[PDB]
Parts: C-alpha cells; structure tokens; sequence
C-alpha cells in the first residue's frame, strides 16, 4: 500500500545478494538471514493491520525456522575450511 | 491436500475461525461472506458468481479502493493554495 | 538393591549436580497429575473474563436472570 | 514529522545495500545491527512489543555466532572496505539510486512504482487500525499460544532436536 | 577502620539517590496531582485521550 | 589573565592527583616496584593505580637492567605512551648499570634509548626512597602552556 | 561499645586545634591523630610521638610550612 | 452511504472527567436494563445507525446515576475520587481504607 | 517519547568523544604501533584465520536461542487457554532440549 | 524532557564515585589504604580522572580501522546508559509495554562494544582478547533468559512495574532459592569487574577493549563497563528484592531501595578480590555442562507450580 | 463504548461537509453509496478516513504504542 513498497524494495536487493558471489562464502549466510529478516517484517505488518491473533503465532514459528537453515549452513562452512584452507566460491573442484 | 486427515484435526489455518481468546478479526465482516459464497464447489471453480464479494474483500486488506479516493481529496486541498480555503477543525 | 540404591550413590560421588537435574524435573511431571488441586486453577482461568459480556435474547430459558445480584447461571464462589 | 515508520524504512533499505554490494561480514555484519535494530522500530510502531523485540533477541545473538566466523575460517586476509574497491563501490552507487531516487517521486503526488499498486501519501492511513479491543488488546497482545496449533509445537520441537544431532555428524 | 570506608558509601547515598527522587518530584510541575498515568494497553490509553478531550482542552490529565 | 593561569594549574592538578605506572618486570628493581603495591609503603590510590597496557598509562617506570635485546622493545613502548608522558628510571641499572656498565650487552643509563625526567639511585630501591619517585614527579609538574 | 567509639572521634577533633585546626589536619594532612609531642625542632617541625596504634609507627610527626624559602 | 443527522443523539452527552467512571463499579448493578438492551441490539445488528435510539436512553440514564450521588453522600464520594487519581491505576489497591467510608453512606 | 529518550542519551555520549578528540593535540609522530600491549614488531602481520576449538559450542547457541524465544510465551500466554491441554505441550519443548543436551554429552568437542 | 538529563549526569557521577569503592572496599579486603591524599578521604580523585583522561590524553590507533573503533565507545555508552530508561524504580521513564524484554535485548547489544574493539586494530593481537570475550558471554546468554522465565512465570508478566507489587509480604529469594544463587554468576555474563568475569582484565592475557583503545576511548569504556555492574545490582534488587511499595510516600521507597542495591554493589567487588579467573575452557564447563541441566530442571519445576496451585496474573 | 461511536459519527459529518465544499465545479465525486459495493454491513474503519486535516490531532490518535503516555 505504502509502507510495504519500501520493505519489498529491501527484499529485491537481498535477492540479488543471494545470487551474487564474490571471493568468500560468508556473504550468502548473511543474506540468508537478511532475506528472512525482510520476510519477517512483511509478515508482521500484514497480520497486525488486518488483525488475526491466531495467525500472529505463525511468524514466531517462521523466525525459529529462519535460523534453522542458517545454523546448518554456517556449520557446513566449518568443514570446508578443514578440507581446504579458506572458504572460497572461487575454489571448487566438481564439474 | 493429496492425503487428508481423518478424526484428528490440525486446522486453525483459514481466516475467521475460533479465536485465540475472544478477539475478532479486523476484516471479519468480509471474511464471513467469502466462506458463505465459496462453500459450494461450483462457485470458485466458476469464479463468476462470487466476483462481487471477492472485490469487496480486496477493499478490506489492501485498502486500495479507499487509498485512491483519499489521495484525490488530499491533492485538491494542496492544489487550492491562497484561493478557496476552509478549516472547520 | 541392584540399581535403586547401589547406582544412586555413584551419581552423588562423581558429578553430584546430575542428581538434582533428574529429581526436580522428574517431580515436575508426576505432581500435576496426582495432586487434587490442579483442577481448581483451570476453573478461575475460565471464570476471568477478558472480553465484554454478551446479551442473548430470552425465550423460555432456565438459569438466566438480570444483571442485578441474583442466582443465575452459576457465578464463581470458589474460595471467597 | 507526521511520518514515523516511513523515515525508518529508508534506514532499513540503507543497511540492505551492504549485502548485494559485498562489504565483508564485518561492515556487512553492521547491517544486521543498524537496519535490523531500526527494523524492530517498524514492527514496534505498528504494535506488539513482544514480536518487535523478538527480532533483537536472535538477530543479535545469532550474529555473535556469525562474528565467531568473521575472525575465523575464511575472511581473515584483508578487511576489504566498501569505499575502496571499484567493483564494490559501483554496486553501492547504483544501489543508492534504487532507494534515494524513489523517495524523490514520493514528495508531491503518488510515487511511481514497478508494481501495479500506487504508493500515494498515507500519513494517517499508515496505521490503518481502529481501537476496537481494550481489555487484552492487540492481535499481537496475545500472539504466541500453545493451544489451537498443537501440531506446530511438536514439529518445532522435532526440528530443534534434528539439528543438534545432525551437526554432530557433519563435524 | 570504617571511618574512611563510610564516606565512600555516603557519597553513593547522594548520587544514586537522585534518579529515584528526580523522577517522582518532577510530577508536581508536569501534572496536576503528582502522578504520571500508566499506559500498557489501549484501554488505559483511551481513558487519557477522552480526559484531554473533555473540558481539559490543553491539559492531558486533569480532574473535573 | 588570572583565570587562564589557574586553569593551567588545574590541568596539572590531574597529574598531581593520579598517575598510572607500567609493570616493567625487567629485574630485581621490579620486585621493589611490587612493594609500592604492598600495604606498608603504599601509593595505591594515593596517586598510583597498577593496570599495565602502555596505551592507557601516564608514567612508565623502567625497573632494572636494559640490554641490546631490549633496546628496540622499550623504545616503541615509550612511543605507545600518550604524549604527556614521564619516565622514572629507578635503580643503578636504570642509571648506568648496577655493576655492568663496562659489559657487552647492557645499554648504559636508559637515556641512550629513552629520555628520563626523575632518577632514583637506589639498588635495592627502598620503598621509603621509592616514594619520592612519584611525589617529586608531582612536584616537578609546575607550569604548562603560557600562550 | 558503640557509644565509646563515637566519643573517641569527637575527643580527637576537640583536643587537636578546634574547628580551623581540624580542617588543617584533614585537607593538608592525610591521617588525623592526637597524642604526645616532642615539640623542639629546627625551622618549625611539630614531631609527635608516644602512640600505640600499630607496630613500626610513631604518630603523625607533620611537616612545617615554609622551612627555608 | 447515508450518515446520521447533524443534530446528533443525546443532548449534553458524557461525564466531564474520566477515572470517575472507573472508580464506581455500581453502574453495573443500577441502571442495567437500558444498557443491556443497547448491547443486545448492537451484537445482533452491527450497524451503529440502527441502534442509536437505544443508545440515547443509555446516556440519559447515565446523567440520572451521577445526580443521585451528588445529592446524598457527596463528601465520601469526592474523597474516594481524589484517592484514585492521586495514585496511578491501582483501581482498588491502597484505596481500600478510604473505600470503608464509601458504600456505607450509600447503604443508607 | 521513546525516540526522544534514546537519542538524547546517544547524542550526549558521542559529544563526549569530540571533547577528548579535539582538545589534546601537539604532535603525532610515527610512534604508534600495530600490536602494542607487550611490545616488539608484529610477527603475524594483518589477518590470519586462526579458527576452530569452539566451532561446535558456538553453533549450538544459534540453535538453542530459537527455543528459548519459543519458551517466552509461558508467563504471557497462560492466561486464557486451558492449562491441562497446555501442560502436555509446554513441558514438551523443555524435555526435548534436555534430550539434545544428553546427545551433547557423548563427545562434546575440543572445547 | 528533563528526566533523561537528570539520569545521565548524576549517573555518570555514580560511575565516577565507583572508582573510590573499586579501591577502598577492595583495598580493605586486601588490607591496604585506598583514597587518602587527594581529598578529605580521596573524594576529589574520582572527578580528577575526568580532567586527566579526556582533556590531556590524545591517542588514536596506528594501523587502526576506518570509521569503526571510535564507533565502539559510542556503542559502549549509548547502549549501556540507555538501560537506565526501562528501570521501574519508584517511577519509570516511559513504562514499557513489556519491561524485561528491553532489558535483555539491550544488554546483549551492549556486548558489541567489546566485539567491535576486536576490529579496532587490524593486527591479530587485539582480536584474541575479543574471541575470548565471545565465548565468555555467548554461553551465559542462554541461562540469563531461562532463569528470568522461571521468575517471570512465578510472578506477573514481563512488565517491570508488576514486579514491585508482587513482593508485598516476603522476598522472591526464598521461593527461588537455587535461582537466586544463579544470579550472582549469570549477572557476570557481561565484561565486569569480577572473578568469573570475561576477557577485559589483564592478569594472564592482554587487556581486551583497552589495548586497542587510547585513554579517551579507553576511558569511555570504563564509564560503560562499571555502569553495567550497578545495572545488574539494581536489576537483582527488583527481581529478588522488594520489601515494600508505598505509592503515597516515594521517600520511604527511595531510601529502602538504595540500601538493598548498595549491599549488592559491595558484593561484586567482594567477588573480584577473593577468587582467581575461571579460565576460557572451564567457564564453558561451569555452565552448559553442569549448570544448564540444573536451570532447566528448575524451569520445568516453575512451569508446574502455577498449575499445581493458582498463580496467574 | 458509546463514546467511541459518538465521536465516529461526528467525524463522518465533518467529512461530508468538506467533500461538498472542495468538489463543486469540474471533478466528479458523488460520495453516495461509498467505496464498498456491499452497503449492508458498513464498517466504520475510522483510522485512515478519520481526520483529513490538522497534524497535531492526527499524530496523537494514530500512535498509541509510540510515546505511550
Ligand atoms: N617550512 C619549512 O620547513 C622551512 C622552509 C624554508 C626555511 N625554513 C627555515 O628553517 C627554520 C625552521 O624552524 P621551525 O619552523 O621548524 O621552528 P619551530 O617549529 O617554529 O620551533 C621554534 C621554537 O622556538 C620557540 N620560539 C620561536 N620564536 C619565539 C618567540 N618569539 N617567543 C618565544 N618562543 C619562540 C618556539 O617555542 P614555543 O612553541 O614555546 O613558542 C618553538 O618551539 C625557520 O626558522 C625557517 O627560517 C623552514
Ligand atoms: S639496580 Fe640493583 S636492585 Fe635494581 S635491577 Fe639493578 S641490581 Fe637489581
């Protein structure tokens, strides 16, 4: 309507952020929590304006799962450095 | 659902249900109409009979029909500067 | 005793904080099912109104009166 | 002065540019504090202090874990400032043109948008909620509940059991 | 000796004493009746809004 | 005129009030430097608070023998100090070698590396005599900035 | 026990100097104590002694104002 | 849309000050018949335009309630009213000692 | 106002930095060094990974913090809903967290 | 608004006058005389440090970083002094919709002061004191929220105003007997002057958030780090202490509240002098391994209690 | 609850007089039937429509979580 357009514009920048890769792999895991942050604000405004009360529980569940993927991806980042030296998008073997 | 649940239910999904305590929805007046129109199979599949009630439902959450109306009033008040001004408040 | 008294004192000797983690948390599950007081707490929880009262149209109804102090419906009187 | 949320939403996108335009997870790490913390104010002004301050509890705590891998693993070579690199600054300078040039159309009349919906002004319409409820007020006032969504409690409890066991297998 | 220790405590009995009294005694000048109203939820907020509307005019909280 | 002259003494009163030493564990002099923290002869919050770190402190006390291996080390520590800084070379080693002096490794008098303002001559620097090293320091700070 | 402790502090201030004398032994002097004095010294030193207190202590002694120049 | 008349319902409406209404819960017991019928009208028919006529009787009885207290036992009512506004929003806490002076005069 | 309360504290804090920034000035020589604290030239120039040691314990916090946030309804939710239906569900989340920590006992890590 | 300005300037003086107590009480604990020469009892020395460290001391780091570093002492004070606002007191400055949520969120945000000081120096020497400060705080944030929840479910909601009214006859120390003992340890999550503490003091390692900082930023860190000690002492005196309320007379509350807090103010400096540091690895084993199963068992216990016997706000 | 509806009716009549004054000559605005096509329930929704002018009164009515006095 008005406030939604700004946070949708913040989503599009973070969308590019997940599709852009430069040197380190750490940027993606910031953008994974970044994109979930933008979705959380969008969920909070939609539910509260046209009141739900029952469905206001749903973004709290979403916020739990927001870091569920982020914790697993950040733990995968650990094992790549052990096999190599430093985590790099530039450094990959598979074809 | 590809496979539905029997006996045990895990609903509380659709709008205008049994409330958390007693507090009702802001769009509950328009929510009641959509359930009453689309309870039959030949309404949403046809998507012509419930066209009137869906457009009224679009007015509730987005407020886009009221947004363009209130935009015209606020523009005309700003356009009329130093000629024809009224301020009852 | 084989594990009731013989193994219990071994937990007290090495890492004694483990005894409290099982005993206190264990009693937290058993007590709310057997004790005859838990049903009273739910009664007051349902009795306390969050929303405003609703008026219904009366046409041959039992246990329904005016808003004034009279015997109607039930009305909470559980402990003062 | 009439606008409360709209000025905060500008600062919200401001921190988000430092993600597409990669500034390393320290300057890019700041975004989750700067735009994240102001992002709570967007939730708080609409209502519900619980869910508004819930963003503060995790996205700062979980960021410390991310910080535990900024001084670790990969990124410890050069700081890489977003004001130094030509490939990075070029994405930021085009990134600000996606935000600041949009606000130029907001002032006077409705703003031009890529989406079909018009933005308009909306100062008093920014809240778009009546008083209605008084005692135990707000939909967010009684938001989190174990009742009704009993199935949702089990699976959330499952997913937080899986991860602990799973990460142990990876490491 | 405690005759050296106690002036270190007495100096704290003045500076830390300020924020308690400064918040309470300022309610005399700000409001008529030495009280600031608690908001919490819209119910208590609405009572303040109608008070300022009903013949108080400029004042937020006023009796009669 | 009079307010300007008294304000300069007020800034100098802060250095007269408190000065934080550096824990230079350089020799036996450092053991008597620990006796400054010892209750019987104390400067603990009389005007001295031990905290270490060359970046925070105001006064550095060179407590013992310096060698050619230590000459590059101590020099940049003095450079890591904030610009209003005072050096107290305590002991005969700090003044030009206890014995030594004609030795191969020992740098003579600290003044070859870092300039010194207050000298303490005492080998086993008696805590009674050490107390001058801070009290005379405060007395030497008299006037700063005329124009 | 408590009454004698407060009386000991008041007697110490009353004995040495008075009102203006007590402030000179508080602002200029670090520790204030009253007892016996030797008296006779060059320039104008007070030199106090004969106090119990603690081991290796012989009263306030005190330094003179303007000793030589 | 068809809005209500410019003359409006209930002449000289509402009390002058808030908290005064919150201090007296006796408004629930006395004059309930006009209040409940307006409440029954409003839940069945959600429009304020239809049940404004019953709402006129609510405000008219509201003026009749306060005028009875102002005539008989006014001094214990004023002391109870100054007590509730002196504190924040305790409503019944701490002012229970001054509540003993009230109600007892009303019981006459 | 919450905005006026937070900004006045923040503006007073940053103003105190300016006082300590502009007043003390005389000379700035090539004297300041990279490592400091102990002295000598830095053997480890710029930045190097280091890493490890606490990699498992730090990750588990990110996983546990979400559950404590889901425990926050407890004092605020149990007011309108039925207690007997909640009792089975409220404890359920706390029980499973002890199960995950029981799996954390069998080889905790390098920490 | 005058109340905010009347809660920074007298509060900064309380952090200033803390320096007396930090070596007077700690001094007598070690049998040594503290402040004596400067003032009547050294009372002029705490205000002298403000003239000493800010006006004359000039340092800025060598290799440094860009805008960050000097951003960190702004983050130190501007997030720890804001903590005074949600405090219930006799009367709070803008009483929050939920009280303790703002207290827990801004305390974790105050940890960033020691975090951004790691990137203050680009050299690796400073960030070791920062990486140690991560784990010495990250683990203790788990229990800090859990032990709160067991107390909050026992009495009222998150609002700090209700926590004063709930203690009318007896303190909350007696029902929450093991939980009160936990809040002498869990309060020391932030880098505070203590035995448990974090990577801030010297002793073994280099001083964290001090070796990189000057005097002026470094002086601004102490005005924030010691400020958190008073903050935790007041917060314990709300959650566990109370004695009386009295809305009619604020004078009777203000004297009685300060004595309860001051007894706790001495208690942390009592801890600091008495015991050595717990080590980086073994502090992670005190909690998590040993204390986390204990706190959750008591959290399990405090869920059942309002259901067993009626206890709902 | 009546006091809420008393204010909302008075705000509606003020808006009706302002719409007739602004639109007279060229613009087409009927104001009848309103935005909703149902015109049977007629929701109040006085938050976006309530108070068309005056910034000081509108800011206080909209914000309740903000400031919170
Ligand atoms: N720009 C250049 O590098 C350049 C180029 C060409 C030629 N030169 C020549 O090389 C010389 C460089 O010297 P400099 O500029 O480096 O010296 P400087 O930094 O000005 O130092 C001179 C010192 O003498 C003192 N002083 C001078 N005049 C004084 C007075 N009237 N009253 C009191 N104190 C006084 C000052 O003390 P206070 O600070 O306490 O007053 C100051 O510390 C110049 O004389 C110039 O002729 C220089
Ligand atoms: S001067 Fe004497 S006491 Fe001091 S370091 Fe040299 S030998 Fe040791």
């Amino acid at each position: 309507s008005m406030v939604y357009m700004n946070i949708m514009m913040a989503f599009t920048v973070s969308l590019v952020g997940l599709l852009m890769y430069r040197s380190h792999l750490m940027s993606s895991l910031l953008c994974l929590e970044g994109m979930m942050l933008s979705l959380f604000v969008m969920a909070a405004l939609t539910i509260l304006n046209s009141h739900f009360t029952l469905a206001s529980m749903m973004p709290i569940i979403l916020l739990v799962f927001a870091a569920c993927e982020a914790a697993l991806g950040l733990s995968l980042l650990v094992m790549v450095s052990n096999t190599y030296g430093t985590d790099y998008v530039q450094n990959l073997n598979l074809l | 659902q590809k496979r539905l649940g029997v006996d045990l239910d895990r609903w509380m999904t659709i709008q205008s249900a049994e409330q958390p305590h007693k507090i009702p929805s802001r769009c509950h007046a328009f929510e009641k109409e959509w359930i009453e129109c689309a309870h039959g199979i030949g309404s949403i599949r046809a998507e012509k009979e419930c066209k009137i009630e869906f457009e009224d439902f679009r007015e509730c959450l987005l407020r886009q029909k009221t947004m363009k109306r209130l935009h015209a009033i606020r523009r005309q008040r700003e356009k009329l500067i130093k000629e024809g001004k009224y301020t009852p408040p | 005793a084989e594990r009731v008294a013989a193994f219990l004192k071994n937990v007290w000797a090495k890492e004694p904080v483990l005894v409290a983690s099982f005993a206190i948390a264990g009693l937290a599950v058993i007590l709310p099912t057997l004790s005859p007081y838990t049903k009273y707490s739910l009664m007051i929880n349902x009795x306390x109104x969050x929303x405003x009262x609703x008026x219904x149209x009366x046409x041959x109804x039992x246990x329904x009166x005016x808003x004034x102090x009279x015997x109607x419906x039930x009305x909470x009187x559980x402990x003062x | 002065m009439l606008y409360i949320v709209f000025i905060l939403s500008v600062i919200f996108v401001m921190g988000f540019v430092g993600f597409s335009s990669k500034p390393s997870p320290i300057y890019g790490g700041l975004g989750l504090i700067v735009s994240g913390g102001v992002g709570c104010g967007i939730v708080l002004n609409f209502g519900g202090s619980f869910l508004g301050l819930m963003v503060f509890l995790i996205y700062l705590g979980g960021m410390m874990v991310v910080f535990g891998y900024t001084t670790a693993m990969a990124t410890e070579q050069y700081p890489e400032i977003w004001l130094s690199n030509k490939a990075v600054l070029g994405a930021f300078v085009t990134g600000l043109l996606m935000e600041f040039f949009m606000v130029y159309y907001v002032l006077k009349d409705k703003e031009v948008e890529v989406v079909f919906e018009f933005n308009g002004l909306g100062d008093w319409v920014i809240y778009d909620t009546g008083d209605s409820g008084f005692f135990s007020e707000e939909a967010m006032g009684i938001a989190a509940l174990y009742s009704y969504g009993t199935w949702l409690v089990i699976v959330t409890g499952w997913s937080l059991l899986i991860g602990v066991v799973v990460i142990m297998e990876i490491t | 000796m405690w005759f050296e220790v106690l002036p270190g405590i007495a100096v704290m009995g003045v500076c830390l004493f300020i924020p308690g009294m400064a918040t309470a005694r300022i309610h005399r000048f700000s409001n008529g009746g030495k009280e600031k109203r608690v908001a919490h939820y819209p119910y208590q907020w609405y009572l303040m809004e109608r008070d300022r509307r009903v013949s108080g005019v400029n004042r937020s909280y006023v009796s009669k | 005129e009079y307010v300007v002259a008294k304000l300069d003494d007020l800034i100098n009163w802060a250095r007269r009030s408190s000065l934080w030493p550096m824990t230079f564990g350089l020799a036996c002099c450092a053991v008597e430097m620990m006796h400054m923290a010892a209750p019987r002869y104390d400067m603990d919050r009389f005007g001295v608070v031990f905290r270490a770190s060359p970046r925070q402190s105001d006064v550095m006390i060179v407590a013992g023998t310096l060698t050619n291996k230590m000459a590059p080390a101590l020099r940049k520590v003095y450079d890591q100090m904030p610009e209003p800084r005072y050096v107290v070379s305590m002991g005969s080693c700090a003044n030009g070698g206890g014995y030594y002096h004609y030795s191969y490794s020992v740098v003579r008098g600290c003044d070859r590396i870092v300039p010194v303002d207050i000298y303490v001559p005492g080998c086993p620097p008696t805590a009674e005599a050490l107390l001058y090293g801070i009290l005379q320091l405060q007395k030497k700070i008299k006037r700063e900035k005329r124009l | 026990e408590l009454l004698q402790v407060l009386k000991r502090g008041l007697q110490q201030v009353s004995g040495h100097g008075g009102l203006r004398g007590y402030l000179r032994v508080l602002f200029r002097a670090n520790d204030v104590r009253v007892g016996t004095l030797v008296g006779e010294d060059k320039y104008g030193n007070k030199y106090y002694e004969d106090n119990k207190q603690f081991f290796g202590r012989h009263r306030w002694v005190i330094y003179t104002t303007e000793m030589n120049g | 849309e068809l809005p209500s008349l410019e003359d409006l319902k209930v002449q000289e409406v509402k009390v002058s000050s808030s908290v005064l209404k919150a201090a007296a819960h006796h408004y629930g017991a006395q004059c309930d018949k006009p209040n409940k019928e307006f409440m029954l009208c409003r839940w069945e028919e959600k429009d304020p335009r239809r049940c404004l006529e019953e709402g006129k009787l609510v405000n008219q009885c509201a003026l009749e309630f306060f005028r009875q207290i102002k005539r008989h036992c006014a001094e214990p009512f004023t002391e109870y009213w100054t007590c509730i506004d002196y504190s924040g929003l305790q409503l019944f806490r701490r002012c229970r000692k001054q509540q003993a002076q009230f109600d007892e005069c009303v019981l006459d | 106002n919450l905005m006026l309360a937070l900004l006045t504290n923040f503006t007073l804090a940053t103003l105190l930095v300016i006082i300590a920034f502009w007043l003390p000035q005389l000379n700035v020589y090539s004297e300041k060094t990279s490592p400091y604290e102990c002295g000598f030239d830095p053997m480890g120039s710029a930045r190097l990974p280091f890493s490890m040691k606490f990699f498992l314990v730090a990750i588990t916090f990110l996983l546990f913090d979400l559950e404590i946030a889901l425990l926050l309804p407890l004092p605020w939710a149990s007011q309108t809903a039925n207690l007997n239906t909640m009792l089975t569900m409220a404890l359920f989340l706390i029980i499973l967290l002890a199960v995950s920590l029981a799996y954390e006992w069998t080889q905790k890590g390098l920490e | 608004m005058i109340n905010i300005l009347m809660l920074i300037i007298p509060i900064l003086l309380a952090v200033a006058f803390l320096t007396l107590v930090e070596r007077k009480v700690l001094g007598y604990m070690q049998l040594r005389k503290g402040p004596n020469v400067v003032g009547p009892y050294g009372l002029l020395q705490p205000i002298a440090d403000a003239i000493k460290l800010f006006i004359k001391e000039p340092l800025r780091p060598a290799t440094s970083s860009a805008s960050m570093f000097i951003l960190a002492p702004i983050m130190a004070l501007g997030l720890a002094l804001t903590m005074w606002i949600p405090l219930p007191m006799p009367y709070p400055l803008i009483n929050m919709n939920l009280g303790v949520l703002f207290m827990l969120a801004m305390s974790s945000l105050a940890v960033y002061s020691i975090l951004w000081s790691g990137w203050a120096s680009n050299s690796k020497y400073a960030l070791i004191g920062a990486l140690r400060a991560v784990a010495q705080t990250i683990s203790y944030e788990v229990t800090l929220a859990i032990i709160l929840l067991s107390v909050l479910l026992m009495s009222g909601s998150f609002t700090l105003s209700t926590l004063i009214t709930t203690q009318e006859q007896m303190w909350l120390i007696l029902p929450a007997w093991p939980l009160a003992m936990m809040w002498f340890i869990s309060t020391l999550a932030e880098t505070n002057r203590a035995p448990f503490d974090l990577t801030e003091g010297e002793s073994e390692l280099v001083s964290g958030f001090n070796v990189e900082y000057a005097a002026g930023p470094f002086a601004l860190f102490f005005m924030a780090e010691y400020a958190n000690i008073i903050m935790m002492n007041i917060f314990t005196a709300i959650l566990f202490l109370g004695t009386s309320h009295n809305p009619h007379m604020p004078e009777l509350y203000t004297i009685n509240f300060t004595i309860k807090s001051l007894l706790l103010t001495m208690s942390f400096l009592w801890i600091r002098a008495s015991y050595p540091r717990f080590r980086y690895d073994q502090l992670m084993h005190l909690l998590w391994k040993n204390f986390l199963p204990l706190t959750l068992a008591l959290c399990m216990w405090h869920v059942s209690l309002p259901i067993l016997t009626s206890g709902i706000p | 609850l009546q006091a809420e509806k008393d204010r909302r009716v008075l705000q509606m009549l003020r808006e009706n007089l302002e719409e007739e004054a602004t639109v007279m000559k060229d613009x087409x605005x009927x104001x009848x039937x309103x935005x909703x096509x149902x015109x049977x329930x007629x929701x109040x929704x006085x938050x976006x429509x309530x108070x068309x002018x005056x910034x000081x009164x509108x800011x206080x009515x909209x914000x309740x979580x903000x400031x919170x006095x």
